[PDB]
RNA sequence: UACUAAGUGGAAAAGGAUGUGAAAGUGCUAAAACAGCAAGGAUGUUGGCUUAGAAGCAGCCAUCGUUUAAAGAGUGCGUAA
């Protein structure tokens, strides 16, 4: 579970996923990428689900790099509770992933393990995948 | 390529030109490891079993300047059986093996520039 | 057809043959008769299993890199490919290969040559 | 047979037709009959 | 002038599919293409540790080489093997 170690601030607003593509847009370490096509909120248990299948469905010398970070908290108010007495208290951490950012990257072992391994990773996020190749 | 086809009928054709004589056959029902023991019981560098294509074979035919094969090569599976110098020793080994065998069919070939029928085949042995 | 494992000292046993109709206690004369120059190896047995009942057989050698084992003075080769251990000649190779050249179906004797480099480097052997 | 949402060759003998304008998978193995595709 | 065969039109997602049309590249082909059919489809050997056993198809030590058109320490099924 990807967690910021210490916030200056508990309760921020909310960062939109409407638009481009702010940075990330293009594989830089590895040379396959899995690019999303629908910005939305995915969370930190998103990226453990998706992280330990793909290290699962690795080998013995693949190696991976993790673009996304969820930098961001959200709230939610106690259940049964009526509007007002002030904002909830944060619950979980999600990453804004906008669309044209690369999630995961994937090097170092043949093409269809690492076609196969992206695959995994992203069923297990709401956002529409797309793989892509590093340019030369 | 072509220019690989182009180089493999001319040396098959020139390896035709200085030989003496040849043989087909087909490739019904014999063993690989069948196929390894009449490798070494010719054992002579005259006499040569091989696979060749039966389009490569007319082609190199052509350029042969032979007549009257053709109607060995025609809807029909083909073996060379290609002898130096002497041939009457390599045909009555590959007979004696035909006959060891299960079943086998035997197509007419060429020999001393004429060429043979079947029963030809039969008593050239 | 069949390639039973008979020890050539002890061949009389073997239930299976009596499947086929093999008249077993005839042949265990047979069986015996031509292994005595190799007593105590274990020589393997091709079967031409059918119904003509005059069943030729032919013997077999003893499978191949425990001569490897050895020539290179040790037990059991190296665990990894990797790690190199044992060392072997030209000379002890080429004794395997004329040794082994009766139940190979190579041609020459250099293409059994390179089968000892071949199950050598299967047995990490390198070839020197 | 197995109705699934998605249906996928399980085995590479497993065939996918289109039959009565639905798409299933037939195969050797009656265990890997899939439709509803 | 084209497209759709779903009454889609005339409500919906993640996901799945030899539906169909258009376009842009690349491989082979009348020196014969692809599918199917007819044949072969190997030897050391069943390599060796290993496992009661595996030895073409348990984990391995790896992931051999020749003959040859081709053949794999095998494609599965399968055999205690
Ligand atoms: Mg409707
Ligand atoms: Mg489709
Ligand atoms: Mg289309
Ligand atoms: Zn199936």
């Amino acid at each position: 579970m990807l967690q910021p170690k210490r916030t200056k601030y508990r309760k921020p607003h909310n960062v939109s996923y409407e638009g481009k593509a702010k940075g990330n847009s293009y594989v830089a370490f590895g040379e396959y990428g899995l690019v999303a096509t629908k910005g939305n909120w995915i969370d930190a248990r998103a990226i453990e689900s998706a992280r330990i299948a793909i290290s699962k469905c690795l080998g013995k010398t693949g190696k991976m790099w993790i673009r996304i970070f969820p930098h961001m908290s959200k709230t939610k108010k106690p259940l049964e509770v009526r509007m007002g007495s002030g904002k909830g208290n944060p619950e979980f951490w999600v990453a804004v992933v906008k669309q044209g950012t690369v999630m995961f990257e994937v090097a170092n072992i043949p093409e269809s393990q690492m076609i196969k391994a992206l695959t995994r990773a992203g069923h297990k996020l709401p956002v529409t995948w797309k793989i892509l190749k590093r340019e030369e | 390529a072509k220019k690989d086809k182009a180089q493999q009928v001319a040396d098959v054709s020139h390896l035709l030109s200085t030989s003496a004589g040849f043989v087909i056959f087909d490739y019904t029902s014999m063993s690989a490891i069948e196929a390894t023991s009449i490798r070494k019981k010719l054992f002579k560098n005259g006499s040569k079993i091989k696979v060749i294509k039966n389009n490569i074979l007319r082609r190199a035919l052509k350029a042969g300047k032979f007549e009257g094969i053709d109607e060995t090569a025609i809807k029909g599976k083909l073996a060379v059986a290609v002898g130096v110098n002497e041939i009457v020793e390599t045909l009555k080994a590959v007979d004696g093996v035909v006959k060891a065998k299960e079943a086998m069919n035997f197509v007419c070939g060429y020999f001393d520039n004429r060429a043979f029928n079947s029963a030809d085949l039969e008593k050239i042995a | 057809i069949a390639k039973i494992n008979l020890l050539g000292g002890q061949a009389k046993p073997g239930p299976a043959l009596a499947s086929v109709g093999i008249n077993m206690g005839e042949f265990t004369k047979q069986f015996n008769e031509k292994t005595k120059d190799k007593q105590g190896e274990m020589i393997p047995c091709v079967i031409t299993a059918y119904n003509d009942k005059s069943f030729d057989f032919i013997l077999k050698t003893t499978p191949v890199s425990i001569l490897l084992k050895q020539a290179a003075k040790l037990e059991k080769g190296a665990k990894n490919a990797k790690t190199i251990v044992g060392k072997i000649t030209m000379a002890k190779a080429k004794e395997i290969a004329q040794y082994k050249l009766v139940d190979l179906n190579a041609n020459t004797v250099e293409a059994a040559l390179k089968m000892v480099l071949g199950t050598a480097k299967q047995m990490g052997i390198e070839v020197i | 047979m197995k109705v699934r949402a998605s249906v996928k060759p399980i085995c590479k003998d497993c065939k996918i037709i289109k039959r009565h304008q639905i798409v299933r998978v037939i195969c050797k193995t009656q265990k890997h009959k899939q439709r509803q595709g």
